């Protein structure tokens, strides 16, 4: 019943390696769909071609910006900002897939994959995935950042579907 | 502007 959706991470056109979710249809049907439809293209838009813009190590990797590419664009299927599902998932460990949003109630296409434990964005953070595998292809991402979010090299999302 | 803190 979860939806399988990946994105074929690259670094300076170089394709690094796979990274696919499981978007938690069970938990958060309706935030897990949005990155499912955004993630196929079959809405029209979404992450294809998009890049991780905030990377800071031993934080999290950020990115889901395919309108502004900053932190700044970014719109969600159910029209542009959908209220946040529930925060009934927190935020565990390194691998967590979590809503990148702008103070509460703004869910869009911005998301970020924790590369550490982040207990303190539980209740502000919708989460709704996780890495299955190449959960060491993001910790190849997590070197390219900095303390400030600001990325070396340019990670950007490939290519991106459901496979399963 | 997007983008959790800490």
């Amino acid at each position: 019943v979860n939806p399988t959706v990946f994105f074929d991470i690259a670094v300076d056109g170089e394709p690094l390696g796979r990274v696919s979710f499981e978007l938690f249809a069970d938990k958060v049907p309706k935030t897990a769909e949005n990155f499912r439809a955004l993630s196929t293209g079959e809405k029209g838009f979404g992450y294809k071609g998009s890049c991780f813009h905030r990377i800071i190590p031993g934080f999290m990797c950020q990115g889901g910006d395919f309108t502004r590419h900053n932190g700044t664009g970014g719109k969600s299927i159910y029209g542009e900002k959908f209220e946040d599902e529930n925060f009934i998932l927190k935020h565990t460990g390194p691998g967590i897939l979590s809503m990148a949003n702008a103070g509460p109630n703004t869910n869009g296409s911005q998301f970020f994959i924790c590369t550490a434990k982040t207990e303190w964005l539980d209740g502000k953070h919708v989460v709704f995935g996780k890495v299955k595998e190449g959960m060491n292809i993001v910790e190849a991402m997590e070197r390219f950042g900095s303390r400030n979010g600001k990325t070396s090299k340019k990670i950007t999302i490939a290519d991106c579907g459901q496979l399963e | 502007h997007a983008g959790p803190i800490a």
